[PDB]
DNA sequence: GCCCTGGAGAATCCCGGTGCCGAGGCCGCTCAATTGGTCGTAGACAGCTCTAGCACCGCTTAAACGCACGTACGCGCTGTCCCCCGCGTTTTAACCGCCAAGGGGATTACTCCCTAGTCTCCAGGCACGTGTCAGATATATACATCCTGTGCA
DNA sequence: TGCACAGGATGTATATATCTGACACGTGCCTGGAGACTAGGGAGTAATCCCCTTGGCGGTTAAAACGCGGGGGACAGCGCGTACGTGCGTTTAAGCGGTGCTAGAGCTGTCTACGACCAATTGAGCGGCCTCGGCACCGGGATTCTCCAGGGC
């Protein structure tokens, strides 16, 4: 069983995605708030990648799986297949 | 004695397959029947659109001195291109990155 | 000692066309694998939009006209006029030569 | 005296570096672990292809940083260069996530 | 006395829930207009997503299972727990009659 | 002789039409073969939308004291409901007009 | 030959649109800017419609080509078919 | 001597009263003939039924209001209570429709 | 002098009578759903192979973390002024009701040509090998840039 | 005394050399695409009907346009304090590379039961057709809300 792992997104890699993002100054709040939005956006993602591996009676969700499930939210990724 | 076998690709001038196209018209449960020229009119148009995105990266390829395209020139064609980002708006390309794009009011004062 | 079971993409297509249009260029692994993702998300659009303008207009078949018409529908601007005018010539040359 | 940037210039050094790269910026490791703990709660003993954990990382990334750009539109519009949980939440809220 | 032509739609079985979850109430026709395309929308996100799922899993048959599989990911949460509830409690219902 | 004929509905206890969901599933392009519960599991799902959205929409006419549902207490009840709400996020309701909601900050400071 | 009927939309029909949408002070060189979007917006959904309409070789925009016009930029529109 | 409500008593009482109500509020021959000109453009000699006009004018006038509750959002995070073509111009940017 | 009541005045709501037109029920009828068999293949299932996912472990070092310091940015406060609101008046054109013409949507009938289906045959395309060169990695260097002190008009 | 270079430190762009593994190309083979037909119905076409879109017209009035105070909100400036950025030393786990094990993904062969299909039958649902009561409307009175002018602390 896994626990408190959210922590693992830390600080500094939040920053460099903000970085990336073109962001020049944060507050020191935006840390937990983004990892509670990452935090939404993979349960979200997760759970549909775990509906299609199951509707295929698998136990293993795949990279199709995960390209499925982020089709149906609008999010077409392109890479996996 | 039958005909030499022909694609359908060679007799609308395409690179595309045709044929391959076609069944996947049929087969992709689209509609009853697939008229004959309608594989040849999508394969035309997913040529074109590969032949515009590749062209598109085989420049930006060449903008940073390397002769093999990768998800990153694939990425600055797309996003430079109006019409492209715009077809591609709410896609994510793998390892593509942004565009290098820093808000003025964020830069040093002269 | 058993090959793979054959899996079909737009590989050797787009590599051809790589080499009309840049013929020293090559292509990565990767970029392939987005370049076939992409042409399969195009081809599934202007089917969607095909299959879905045949139904509105109680029709059984998908037809060139619902393919240039998805292509209006789906494409932007400049594109789409470009995409129609190679589509209408692609399909003049097959039907000219049989 | 020793040497020291002024505050803003090691960040928009930083601003150009991410930008100009294409590496993820979250470690894997970390990442990894994460999605298999919220993966607990659909479903146990989930197992995961390696790539599957890394096209939910790609996804996830490019996710944070689209919306890192919203947010810095949405700071600037109030006058300010420091993103904060106030302009993260108007633009999750004008998107339509919230 | 051209009688016009059968337009079907399903405003007398929403009439019939209407009386069932409140029998002193009526609904104007632009309501019932919208129940119905209401009722042909659901229908339409929750076939497509059968339909590309039996895709997805190489199968020739949109089944039961595969309706579940479409109501999950369609519905938000609760709404997708209690119409799963609703649909097999019809499908035992109807293969226990025949 | 032939059996008395009972209608699918019937026979899964729903008001919703088993055949006619049925016919729309195999003349609808979505695969090759029906099987013979998803109509029933289907119309049992739509049947039940229905009714929520009907009870939520009786519910928000009756608070206006109207014995008729309208347009207006259809979208009360869709906004008003957060489920509902997020599963017509993308739809317009004719006549619907909006929920009532005057951010705090333009209020009199009483 | 139409002309200028953009001028159509008024100020004050601007403003009570702009009441619906809880705005209460609405700057002046709003009613330009609001006239620019429902103009770009209508010539998106009225372009989708005509496109629907020469397709089904009709001279006569309908109802449901506005639906489907609709539907297809992803707002959907109940209550006309 | 004349009595004066205060600057904002009867914007909030249009609020309130706009709320209440359903009914369009751009007028429809204005609204009709824009959407005639707009056409003219598209094809000549265009016909138009009632309803979908009216279909058009909802779409609008619903996107426009939308458009304001997101713009009103964007003025009250600058700190005022006055909408701003730049207000209008971050929520559509924010959208991702400019 | 600043603030709390207290009437005016306006707006909104609540009641009640009118009247109409649309919801709602009813009646033919027809066409689509049900019944009852037939069949052939999609899929369920069992067995088997071997891919890759999980687990671990040691090591190296890149990254995270914690801390100190200062500075520049957020934010509150003040003042001005101008621009937007509220409102009374005048003007405009929306709206409504009605009439009339005919363009074209919608239906019907028919006929043919275009597509599905089949079968045969072979070549295009896929999996698999393989070698070399484009790019990844140091590595040293030449800038290009930032920052503070300093000299000076 | 506040402003522009000097130069020093720092970082980054840029040849240059090594090296390697992924890309590109060649080979074998097999399965799916083409060629050559036939059958039948989807749709292209013509004729016809009627409906519903457009165009007009005149009267009424709601609403738009306009102008005019005036207040309150936008915005600029200023000060202050704290919280974030930079940099430095310490810790810690990520990454990497190997080894090992087996769960389960993926394929294959059988066979059956489930769905398509088809023909006959009939009632559920649809259009049409009234018809009355729910709602719109109108007017009038009660209630609530806003606001400022003066009384009082």
């Amino acid at each position: 069983v896994l626990r408190d792992n959210i922590q693992g997104i830390t600080k500094p890699a939040i920053r460099r995605l903000a970085r990336r993002g073109g962001v020049k100054r944060i507050s020191g709040l935006i840390y937990e708030e983004t990892r509670g939005v990452l935090k939404v956006f993979l349960e979200n993602v997760i759970r549909d990648a775990v509906t299609y591996t199951e509707h295929a009676k698998r136990k293993t969700v795949t990279a199709m799986d995960v390209v499925y499930a982020l089709k149906r939210q609008g999010r077409t990724l392109y890479g996996f297949g | 004695t039958r005909a030499k076998a022909k694609t359908r690709s060679s007799r609308a001038g395409l690179q595309f397959p045709v044929g391959r196209v076609h069944r996947l018209l049929r087969k992709g449960n689209y509609a009853e029947r697939v008229g004959a020229g309608a594989p040849v009119y999508l394969a035309a148009v997913l040529e074109y659109l590969t032949a515009e995105i590749l062209e598109l990266a085989g420049n930006a390829a060449r903008d940073n001195k390397k002769t093999r395209i990768i998800p990153r020139h694939l990425q600055l064609a797309v996003r430079n291109d109006e019409e492209l980002n715009k077809l591609l708006g709410r896609v994510t390309i793998a390892q593509g990155g942004v565009l290098p794009n820093i808000q003025s009011v964020l830069l040093p004062k002269k | 000692k058993r090959r793979k079971t054959r899996k079909e993409s737009y590989a050797i297509y787009v590599y051809k066309v790589l080499k009309q249009v840049h013929p020293d260029t090559g292509i990565s692994s990767k970029a392939m694998s987005i370049m076939n993702s992409f042409v399969n998300d195009v081809f599934e659009r202007i089917a969607g939009e095909a299959s879905r303008l045949a139904h509105y207009n109680k029709r059984s078949t998908i037809t060139s006209r619902e393919i240039q018409t998805a292509v209006r529908l789906l494409l932007p601007g400049e594109l789409a006029k470009h995409a129609v005018s190679e589509g209408t010539k692609a399909v003049t040359k097959y039907t000219s030569a049989k | 005296k020793p040497h020291r940037y002024r505050p803003g210039t090691v960040a928009l050094r930083e601003i150009r570096r991410y930008q100009k790269s294409t590496e993820l910026l979250i470690r894997k490791l970390p990442f990894q672990r994460l999605v298999r703990e919220i993966a607990q709660d659909f479903k146990t003993d989930l197992r995961f292809q390696s790539s599957a954990v890394m096209a939910l990382q790609e996804a996830s990334e490019a996710y944070l940083v689209a919306l890192f750009e919203d947010t810095n539109l949405c700071a600037i519009h109030a006058k300010r260069v420091t993103i904060m949980p106030k302009d993260i939440q108007l633009a999750r809220r004008i998107r339509g996530e919230r």
